[PDB]
């Protein structure tokens, strides 16, 4: 009865997409795809300052 | 899209009238699905002036439906609220919407002055001037208009 | 400006589409875990049994 | 400054209402004239307001 | 044993017409949109590269130009077309820059 | 059993379910009156619209469509959703169209049964979820564009596959072959079913019985 | 994946993770692209015996008799036809030249079958012969010796309608 | 800068603050962009949203070394940069015997 | 976990005056997914704007 989150969101994941859709947020998530190495244990490091 | 902006903008009022206790959360979940589906479908292309008019009648019901919610929930002929005026102001907002967007129709120009008449006590003498004002400069060659 | 921003986002939450479902006893003789997934399947819509 | 336009026709007069003005200084660039030429765009800098027929 | 499922009205979300535009339901939930800071970083990243590339400053000249070498310039402080432009060869030129 | 058959399976479960937009065109633009695109552009209260009048029409002719007025023709009716119901509510929805089969079989000459039978297609999808009480009401009109564009826009269960092979011709079925379906032997048990149904039902014409009567001695011929 | 416009291009000129390999696949009608990688990779290593036994000293009785039984090995083959070079080693031993030794090309240019893909045909079906035992796997690269006795099984249909055409059938060989 | 333009005399930014008018000796009355990517057409309301996110995200992002590095590499002449670097030699000579 | 240099910042950008100030705000995002339309909007909404083709007089109020 619970398992799964029941309102989605559109602009990340349609469970409805047209083709057209589909492929032209593909080539969006290309287009932004996060570099390798960003990923670390903390997601925010990239924010701060240093001199 | 657009859409989002009706919505959103159409939220406050909403909390403001659940947080009253004159309607529940599903009740006014179902309100919203309704008012997206109209929203979309006035945004879509290929819309008519049936779609307003629908819609248009739905936000009356709902004012109907809200007066008498609050006239018998609480015995107050008026909550000093934000929704009192909020729904009808979305009404008078979805009649500018649709004259300007079929500017064609004599019979919604007619619906809106005769809302708008009706309603008079709180509205313009001179929103009925524009609205006749502009309703005669589109349509000069009208003496039924004149 | 970040409380005018979450305060929006729990707007949002009222805007949202639709709801969790759920799965409670109304009572105490009876306990969630003995339900059965033929029970559930009488119980709820053709589209999920689907 | 271009407030209103006036627009004869076989079939009467139109007097439309200038809601923005092209810049004036680019008016030659290729991307104006596209923009006159396309008619979503040509929507966005003006909208009809009166008619009078013959 | 009052219990319901997530259910789906196709209705409300695959429009009945075929111009109608579907809606698109959103969430803000946090950790639903799981990267601010790196996904923010890359698309202002992409922003100034998309900069680089369309920097297209010179938009033209105006006509053939001055014999000899221009010396005065003035705005016209009330129109937006008019300039005028003086040159040492003592030739004086009211431009329409439009 | 291969996994193709049991995806069969379910497909022919979910066969009602509009899953995306392209199915969705599908499902909507099969219609009775308009052809595929009008189809698929228009809406449910437009076709709620003529239904209302055309009903009101077949009611003035004969009360006894008041009943469907009151439970398949309001705008509850425009509402709800054959998906989203439970397995009772989709057995009594199963009844009703029946009995509202039984009566409209009798004047298929009209167009306001033609219009009505369009609401009852578009929205409640007969003719797919139910589909052999549909043949079975009209099929002794198998000489009329009604039959064919019915063909047209039908799935075709096992038994029919005689008009299977004349759907989307131009020609209508001819007595031959009608007189094979008959011949099956099975196809007459069901149509046998139907028999008695509408006798119970009292709900028996002419033409209809002149049609059984002439398949059944062509087939014992 | 969607042709992608011309600023998206610049910002992501390379992702694509999705032509001599097919030209010949049309010319010459080469089975498969493992094939023609095969067919690569051989060349390949030839090339870096070439290179390491020119890198072993060029004055060596070992080396030398390496190198004739190479080249012997290779002519015997029939992929080249000359005997008294190392550069043409280096230079002419081409995937060409592999793909033209392939049997059903020897079938087209001694003519058993009229095209690449006929042969091919006749060769699943069962037809040809190289000396005793017959062949059903096209990439079959044929010796010298072997190539120039091809011909085809016997009682075959296709034996008996060439002879039928020809007026000499002999039914006592059961042609 | 171009190799046709020289011993800038004369510049004024335009009364739309849009476009920039600089009169040069070699006879000519160039015009350029103020910000050298607004194109002049009309934009779309969703394309406008877009490009002002961009300008606030590369604002806000300005000083990251990558971001840096790119939206400051712009090509300028030889002769600027040779004028330059020794510009740079002598200010640190100065610099240093003070 | 040593944090990595080509990420970090460099100095502070104009429109703050602190490092903590600048800390607070990178906290608080604006892309589309992560905050409402309204929102959304009057944050990225650029500080000097201009009519398309207007003359901008001088201010002259007393």
């Amino acid at each position: 009865p619970g398992a799964g989150e029941a309102n989605y969101d559109a602009l990340e994941l349609n469970p409805f997409e047209t083709k057209k859709q589909r492929q032209e947020q593909e080539v969006r998530t290309l287009l932004n795809k996060l570099p390798a190495d960003t990923i670390t244990l903390d997601p925010n490091s990239i924010g701060s300052v240093d001199k | 899209s657009k859409t989002r902006y009706y919505l959103e903008q159409c939220i406050p009022e909403m909390d403001d009238l659940v947080e009253k206790g004159l309607f529940t959360k599903n009740e006014v979940s179902l309100i919203m699905k309704k008012r997206t589906d109209f929203e979309h479908r006035l945004n879509s292309r290929g819309s008519s002036i049936n779609d307003y008019i629908k819609y248009i009648n739905y936000e009356s019901n709902v004012n109907k439906l809200r007066a008498k919610r609050c006239k018998r929930i609480l015995q107050v002929k008026k909550t000093n609220s934000l929704s009192d005026w909020s729904i009808q102001q979305r009404i008078g907002f979805i009649y500018q919407r649709g004259t300007n967007k079929f500017p064609q129709d004599l019979k919604f120009w007619a619906m809106y002055l005769n809302y708008m008449k009706a309603r008079g006590n709180q509205t313009s003498y001179k929103k009925i001037h524009n609205i006749y004002n502009q309703l005669l400069k589109l349509h000069p060659t009208n003496v039924d208009i004149w | 400006q970040y409380k005018k921003a979450v305060s929006s986002a729990a707007a949002t939450d009222y805007l949202l589409p639709e709801s969790n479902g759920y799965l409670e006893p109304e009572n105490e003789l009876e306990k969630t875990f003995k339900v059965q997934q033929s029970e559930i399947k009488s119980s709820v819509d053709v589209s999920t049994a689907n | 400054p271009i407030e209103y336009l006036l627009f004869e026709e076989p079939t009467g007069y139109a007097v439309f209402k200038v809601k923005l003005q092209q810049d004036d200084i680019g008016s030659r660039l290729k991307e104006v004239q596209e923009q006159i030429n396309d008619f979503g765009a040509f929507t966005k800098l003006i909208e009809l307001v009166s008619f009078a027929p013959f | 044993m009052k219990i319901k499922t997530i259910k789906r009205s196709a209705d409300d979300y695959v429009p009945v017409k075929s111009t109608q535009e579907s809606q698109m339901p959103r969430n803000l939930n946090p950790e639903l949109h799981p990267f601010e800071r790196a996904r923010e970083y890359t698309k202002a990243l992409n922003a100034t590269k998309l900069e680089r590339m369309f920097a297209k400053p010179f938009v033209g000249q105006l006509g053939y130009g001055h014999r000899d070498g221009v010396y005065a310039i003035a705005k016209n402080y009330g129109s937006l077309n008019k300039l005028a432009t003086g040159s040492a060869d003592g030739v004086i030129k009211y431009w329409n820059m439009s | 059993s291969s996994l193709s058959d049991q995806l069969a399976q379910v497909a022919s479960n979910n066969a009602t379910v509009a899953l995306d937009r392209k199915r969705r065109q599908k499902l909507h633009s099969a219609s009775l009156i308009y052809n595929s695109k009008t189809a698929a552009t228009q809406d449910y209260d437009f076709i709620f619209e003529n239904a209302s009048k055309a009903l009101e029409e077949l009611s003035q002719i004969e009360p006894k469509f008041a009943i469907f007025s009151r439970t398949l023709f309001s705008e509850s009716s425009i509402s709800l959703d054959r998906n989203v119901q439970t397995k009772e509510e989709i057995k009594d929805l199963d009844n009703a169209i029946n009995a509202y089969l039984l009566l409209a079989s009798s004047k298929w000459y009209l167009a306001p049964t033609l219009h009505a039978t369009e609401w009852l297609v578009r929205r409640f999808q007969i003719h797919v979820k139910n589909t052999e009480m549909l043949l079975l009401s009209t099929l002794n009109y198998y000489q009329t564009p009604v039959f064919k564009r019915i063909l047209s826009i039908i799935k075709l269960p096992p038994l029919f596959n005689c008009l299977s092979n004349f759907v989307r011709s131009e020609k209508p079925p001819t007595a031959l072959t009608m007189i094979k379906l008959f011949n099956d032997m099975d196809f007459l048990k069901l149509y046998t079913s139907y028999l008695d149904q509408c006798i119970k039902h009292n709900a028996t014409y002419t033409n209809q019985l002149l049609f059984t009567t002439c398949c059944f001695i062509n087939v014992v011929a | 994946v969607r042709k992608l416009k011309h600023h998206e291009q610049k910002l992501l000129k390379k992702v694509d993770f999705l032509h001599r390999d097919t030209q010949v696949m049309r010319t010459y009608h080469i089975q498969n692209r493992e094939d023609y990688h095969k067919y690569n990779r051989i060349c390949g290593d030839i090339r870096r015996l070439a290179n390491k036994l020119s890198l072993l000293p060029p004055t060596d009785p070992f080396r030398r008799k390496h190198e004739q039984l190479l080249l012997d090995k290779l002519y015997a083959m029939g992929v080249l036809t000359t005997k008294s070079k190392i550069s043409d080693l280096e230079n002419k031993v081409t995937v060409s030249a592999i793909c033209r030794r392939r049997l059903p090309v020897i079938m087209h240019r001694l003519k058993m079958a009229e095209t690449i893909q006929d042969a091919v045909k006749f060769i699943e079906q069962g037809h040809v012969r190289v000396g005793p035992n017959l062949i059903n796997d096209p990439a079959y690269l044929v010796t010298r010796n072997m190539e120039d006795y091809v011909t085809w099984v016997d009682n075959s249909k296709i034996k008996k309608t060439l002879l039928r055409y020809r007026n000499q059938i002999d039914d006592f060989d059961f042609s | 800068h171009t190799k046709r333009m020289q011993h800038v005399f004369q510049v004024k930014y335009s009364m739309d603050s849009k476009y920039i008018i600089s009169g040069s000796d070699d006879g000519n009355v160039r015009l350029w962009r103020s910000k050298a990517w607004e194109r002049s057409n009309v934009k779309t309301t969703r394309e406008k949203n877009k490009l002002e996110y961009d300008e606030k995200l590369k604002e806000r992002f300005r000083h990251m070394p990558e971001i840096k590095r790119i939206s400051r590499h712009r090509h300028v002449p030889q002769v600027i940069k040779k004028a330059q670097e020794i510009k740079n030699i002598e200010l640190s000579s100065i610099k240093r015997r003070e | 976990n040593k944090k990595n240099l080509k990420y970090q910042s460099s100095a502070v950008p104009f429109p703050f005056e602190n490092r903590e100030q600048y800390e607070r705000s990178l906290r608080m995002p604006i892309g589309q997914e992560w905050t409402s339309r309204a929102s959304h909007q009057e944050l990225i909404k650029p500080r000097i704007m201009t009519k398309p083709g207007q003359v901008i007089d001088p201010l002259k109020a007393p």
